[PDB]
DNA sequence: TTTTTTTTTTT
């Protein structure tokens, strides 16, 4: 996979799989719900409402919010490279922050809420700072 | 969205002889405005059959005649066309023996008649229908005949024959048997000179792929067109026809099945869409002499600036897609010789660069741009592929991308994603500007005058800093030359330029003029400036000063090499550069404008 | 049925004071061009210049305006300009008087006040578009029983439902007294919390 | 423009066209009250300083701010006055009493009006004849029959007959009682006209 | 509007 298909995305999750006897008490659970054999009936008739009704931007403090944790992102990168250059790696670019942006918006409109603030940014970067480090390992 | 009217409603500012003769008083017109009395006169001085009505005048004029009209269509538009002779006559009865007969278009806003070819029903028989929609065929444009004139050699005569069928107004089937003894006395002769044929076509409009349910194969409708209407709708077009409906009957020995079938006798044509911008006002064309006028130093730059506001640096590549926008001069000389007059771009860089953002900006701005990729397009795709038909079985020659987008703008994304053995089938149409093939039962030379903007990654993922130029692009030295400007887009991570990337981006995500280029561009492509032994001898210069190695600097690597086809890429800067200025004469300080350019493009700097 | 809201005075000299169809109605938009500049409240569009376009609520430009024209002029949207006043009268039975809407004789009989020119044929064009469209709600709506009628009243306004809601209304209520069935005492407003 | 938030007060009155009283909104309310405030001082402001310096440039920004406030006027007097009608019907339809899924959607001024405006009718209504008036509120109806056959749906105490004489109510139990009676319960779901 | 054989362009 190269770094630039896997580049293509904006969000990786190394997926894991739990093999432990608790969650084996799940999979036991698990396995009877389907030998006996908030809705999505609903649940999509509201995003067909949502989707159709909210028009969402950026307010001014979250701008100054991104562009202090992306300048702070990017500026270790160099460090990183510079040195280790394991002829592989993953550093930030501004597609990465336009999907930041993008993700922001779809947050607030959960809310119908036509104007986005630091109620979700920072949760949506931590939430990357997963997404991101998942690939960087 | 509903088009209730041919001129789009919203922005439009910016017996028998009852009939004939209310026609002939509302054509009068005179005593109230003079609206057509302005037309008649108007289409005599053009020498055309057919004008086009109001019907709207015609509701505010008569509403008893208008309803009549739009529901007997046939036994109306015989009594119209009649009073319209009449009164062609009662200008210039000259003119009005020049043509056999007079025709009506019609125009204007039918209350339920707009019709799409789904709801086109059979309560719309012998009713003025307004039908919308796709071309996708069309058929061979042939004679047919409406009169005839004979000759007899024996007795010195002259006989003449009037012909109808039922594609006419008054449908009775005549047999075109073409008298050849009237008489069983004497013999005849047809004479074709003074015999009176006139054209034929039939075309299938089908509803538009938007507005199907979507659940079923979208219905047709069959057009007939006629008498210089004929080729005005080509295969994938947006037409608004307005014409009699009519339904057309047969019998095939003596027992006809009562199915028949239902035609459109089209009367008027409209393309609904505005395909170009050459309706420029006389205000528009004042400002535009102004504005080549205010500053001639500061008006290239001044344009380029705003070329692309959405990004953020790369000053020089929008300078040099402003030149492509533009534009040199095709020199042909006399013995039948020919000079490009194009400019082609590669742009290589890391990625996230908004190279493919460059592109697809070029694409909308300049009119009969083409998109290709480096995966989606092959070799023989890009120019001309030979292949056959399913009717006649006869091969033919398919036109590839870069022979439709003559005279245009090509855009090929991902230009290094393509194999060696494409590029290949571009180096005759880059640079000679047409294709040649040569097939197994095809021979032939198409006209490809193009221009190529190209956007490449480069090897390694991403621009290794140190190697060289030359080891970071793929391309032979071959290709390269091609290729008259090769931008390296390099991407730095000094933190201050970020900073200001971001407030631009962010600021984009929080929302000279946009639609003035497209006019000034539109306009200065046409002029034609001619070179001055003033700068002549400095490029000449330039060029001698370029090609000579040391001269240039060390430390210093080329990008591409310098040959006598650079020389002529700095000439037509040169002439896209005096274009801006709509200045008509090259001067020093052209011929400056684009060395520098060249001197950035071609040399780049290797670090260790 | 004993829930009397206050109706609506669009029509007449000027709409009441209290009727909440009116207060939504004169929210609608409208373009003015000013004749002077906006001190201390350029903010929205600090002051603005003069001879500008700019989007107003209806109930703003009532008391910006005046004879002289002192404040800013306006000019009537596309809906009541001249185009459309040809299309209403092809054949007004087509068009989709709720997409123009969803008050259609209800603005534009607000546009009066503004004493333009062209008056003498606005007035005309909103007689000629109701007296068209008589004969097809007249009939669609003591005429459809039992129906869904949501696709019947699709394509009109406030004005024209109000309309069809009493055509219906005694449709409805002849039929049941046919039926037997007018006489039987039942819950009135309860059944609407059922 | 101004007045983004009275226009929400409205536009949810005009999703209820049934005449069902929604709950009060004592937040919106409150929040252009406050608008309304805002508007009122820093236009004072500036209009006692056209009398201080001469900036009668000014007098736009005036009308804009002056007027901008009779919107927000009307747009809570209406729905103050709306929400009175769509409570009054609720004592020519219920009754006297309500119940309390009701009584817990008014505001706690609104009873006040209530208990006035029903106190001051069962005023009136004593006062037409010489015994105790006549009682308007019931006969919605033109009489078809003089006895009426019911049959209850809920349970209920113990109904009365003048007489001293009551009846149980339990459910599903149909009685056989003068419609000069059973009119107050059938209007309100309890008992139900069968025998149409 | 089907098989089968033979040549040449194309993915
Ligand atoms: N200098 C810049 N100015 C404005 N936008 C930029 C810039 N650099 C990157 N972007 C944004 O980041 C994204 C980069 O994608 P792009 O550059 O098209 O990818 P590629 O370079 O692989 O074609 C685009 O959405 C673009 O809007």
């Amino acid at each position: 996979f190269m770094p630039t298909i896997l580049s293509r995305f904006d969000m990786i999750f190394i997926v894991k799989d739990e093999h432990n006897e608790e969650r084996d008490v799940m999979l036991a659970k698990h396995v009877i719900t389907l030998h006996v054999s908030i809705d999505l009936a609903k649940l999509k008739k509201f995003i067909a409402y949502c989707r159709v009704k909210c028009g969402p931007r950026l307010s001014a403090e979250a701008a100054e919010k991104l562009k202090n944790r992306y300048i702070i992102m990017r500026s270790g990168a160099r460090q990183h490279e510079r040195d280790s250059d394991r002829r592989s790696s993953i550093p930030i670019t501004v597609r990465q922050l336009e999907a930041i942006v993008r993700i922001a918006e779809a947050l607030s409109k959960m809310k119908l809420q036509p104007f986005a603030t630091e109620a979700d940014v920072e949760e949506a970067l931590r939430l990357f700072q997963v997404s991101t480090l998942d690939a960087a390992l | 969205m509903l088009p209730r009217s041919p001129p789009l409603p919203r922005g439009n500012l910016w017996e028998l002889r009852e009939a004939q003769r209310d026609y002939l008083d509302f054509l009068d017109d005179e005593e109230d405005q003079g609206i057509y009395q302005s037309k008649v006169r108007e289409l005599i001085s053009d020498n055309q059959y057919r004008l086009i009505v109001n019907v709207n005048d015609l509701r505010r004029k008569n509403e008893k005649r208008a309803n009549r009209l739009l529901n007997n269509a046939f036994e109306e538009l015989v009594a119209f066309q009649r009073a319209l002779k009449d009164f062609v006559a009662s200008i210039d009865a000259t003119y009005a023996k020049q043509y056999e007969e007079f025709y009506v278009g019609l125009e204007g806003s039918f209350g339920s008649k707009h019709v799409s070819p789904r709801t086109l029903t059979s309560c719309f028989l012998s009713c003025v229908v307004c039908v919308e929609g796709i071309v996708t065929k069309c058929s061979l444009v042939r004679p047919k005949v409406v009169r005839s004139v004979h000759y007899c050699p024996a007795t010195k005569k002259t006989i003449e024959r009037r012909y109808s069928d039922l594609t006419t107004l008054v449908a009775f089937p005549s047999s075109s048997v073409y008298p050849t003894k009237d008489e069983e006395n004497n013999p005849l002769e047809t004479e074709y000179g003074l015999s009176v044929y006139k054209d034929h076509q039939t075309i299938t409009i089908q509803e538009m792929p938007e507005k199907a349910p979507a659940g079923q194969l979208p219905r047709s409708v069959d057009v007939i067109l006629d008498d210089d209407l004929v080729d005005k709708a080509k295969p994938g077009d947006r037409v608004q026809v307005v014409g009699t409906y009519r339904c057309l009957p047969g019998k095939k020995g003596g027992y006809t099945s009562g199915t028949f079938r239902t035609v459109l006798i089209a009367c008027n044509v409209k393309q609904m869409s505005k395909d170009a911008q050459p309706s420029f006002s006389a205000e528009d064309i004042a400002k535009i002499k102004k504005f080549s006028k205010t500053r001639s130093k500061d008006i290239f730059d001044q344009l380029a600036k705003s070329l692309a506001p959405s990004i953020h640096g790369h000053d020089y590549v929008k300078k040099a897609i402003l030149c492509l926008l533009l534009g040199g001069v095709e020199r042909d000389l006399e013995n039948g010789s020919h000079i490009r007059g194009d400019i082609n771009i590669l742009l290589i860089g890391d990625p996230s660069v908004a190279k493919s953002q460059l592109l697809r900006y070029v694409l909308c701005t300049a009119p009969r741009a083409i998109p290709t990729t480096g995966r989606g397009s092959s070799g023989v795709g890009l120019t001309a592929a030979v292949t056959t038909d399913q009717e006649t079985g006869e091969r033919r020659l398919e036109a590839g991308a870069m022979v439709l987008a003559d005279r245009g703008v090509v855009c090929i994304d991902e230009f290094d994603k393509m194999s060696d053995m494409d590029r290949t089938a571009i180096h005759e149409v880059m640079e000679q500007g047409r294709v040649t093939i040569a097939k197994a039962g095809i021979h032939a030379r198409l006209n490809a005058r193009c221009s190529v903007l190209a956007a490449a990654n480069p090897v390694y993922g991403r621009y290794d800093q140190y190697k060289t130029p030359m080891e970071n692009i793929g391309l032979q030295d071959s290709l390269l030359s091609r290729f008259d400007l090769l931008f390296i887009m390099l991407d730095q991570m000094d933190p201050e330029q970020d900073r200001e990337i971001s407030d631009h981006v962010l600021r984009m995500h929080r929302y000279v003029s946009a639609a003035f280029m497209k006019k000034y561009i539109h306009v200065a492509k046409i002029i034609k400036p001619v070179l001055t032994q003033e700068s002549a001898t400095y490029i000449a210069e330039e060029y001698s000063r370029l090609r000579s190695q040391d001269s240039m600097s060390s430390d210093t690597a080329r990008t591409s090499p310098v040959t006598a086809r650079t020389l002529e890429t700095l000439i037509r800067l040169a002439t896209a550069h005096a274009k801006a200025r709509m200045s008509k004469t090259v001067d020093l300080q052209d011929a400056e404008e684009a060395v520098e350019l060249v001197q950035y493009a071609y040399f780049k700097k290797v670090l260790e | 049925e004993a829930y009397f809201r206050v109706e609506s005075g669009a029509l007449g000299p000027e709409e009441n004071f209290l009727s909440l169809d009116d207060i939504l109605m004169s929210h609608e938009k409208l373009p003015v061009r000013t004749e002077t500049a906006m001190p201390r409240l350029g903010a929205f569009f600090n002051a603005v210049p003069q001879g500008s376009k700019l989007e107003l609520p209806l109930w703003l430009a009532k008391g910006l305006f005046d004879n002289k024209r002192r404040i800013l002029s306006v000019e009537l949207p596309k809906i009541y300009q001249e185009g459309w006043r040809t299309v209403f009268s092809a054949d007004p039975n087509v068009v989709d008087l709720h997409k123009m809407g969803p008050h259609f004789y209800g603005f534009g009989s607000q546009l009066l006040h503004f004493d333009s020119p062209e008056n003498a044929d606005i007035s005309q064009s909103l007689l000629q578009t109701f007296i068209g469209r008589f004969r097809r709600i007249m009939d669609s709506s003591q005429n459809a029983y039992n129906e869904d009628t949501s696709a019947l009243v699709a394509r009109l306004d406030e004005m024209e439902r109000g309309l069809f809601q009493t055509g219906q209304k005694g449709l409805n209520d002849f039929q049941c007294w046919e039926k037997g069935q007018a006489s039987q005492i039942t819950a009135s407003n309860l059944v609407q919390n059922y | 423009m101004f007045c983004e938030k009275a226009m929400e007060l409205i536009r949810e009155l005009h999703r209820a066209p049934e005449g069902q009283l929604p709950a009060f909104n004592e937040d919106g309310l409150r929040q252009v009250l406050e608008e309304m405030k805002a508007l009122y001082e820093q236009n004072q402001s500036d209009v006692n300083e056209a009398k201080s310096g001469g900036r009668s440039d000014l007098i736009p920004t005036i009308k804009f701010r002056h007027c901008s406030l009779l919107r927000n006027r009307r747009c809570t007097v209406a729905y103050l006055y709306d929400r009175l009608l769509r409570i009054r019907a609720l004592r020519w339809e219920y009754g006297s009493v309500l119940p309390n899924a009701l009584r817990f959607h008014m505001a706690a001024e609104e009873m006040e009006w209530f208990n006035n405006y029903k106190r001051s009718l069962a005023t009136y209504m004593r006062s037409l004849g010489g015994d105790e008036g006549l009682d308007i509120t019931q006969d919605m109806k033109p009489p078809k029959s003089l006895y009426i056959e019911v049959r209850c749906l809920k349970d209920y105490g113990e109904f009365e007959v003048d007489d001293g004489t009551s009846v149980l109510l339990k459910k599903n139990s149909q009685h056989f009682l003068p419609r000069w009676k059973c009119e107050q319960l059938i209007r309100q779901g309890v008992l139900e006209h069968i025998l149409s």
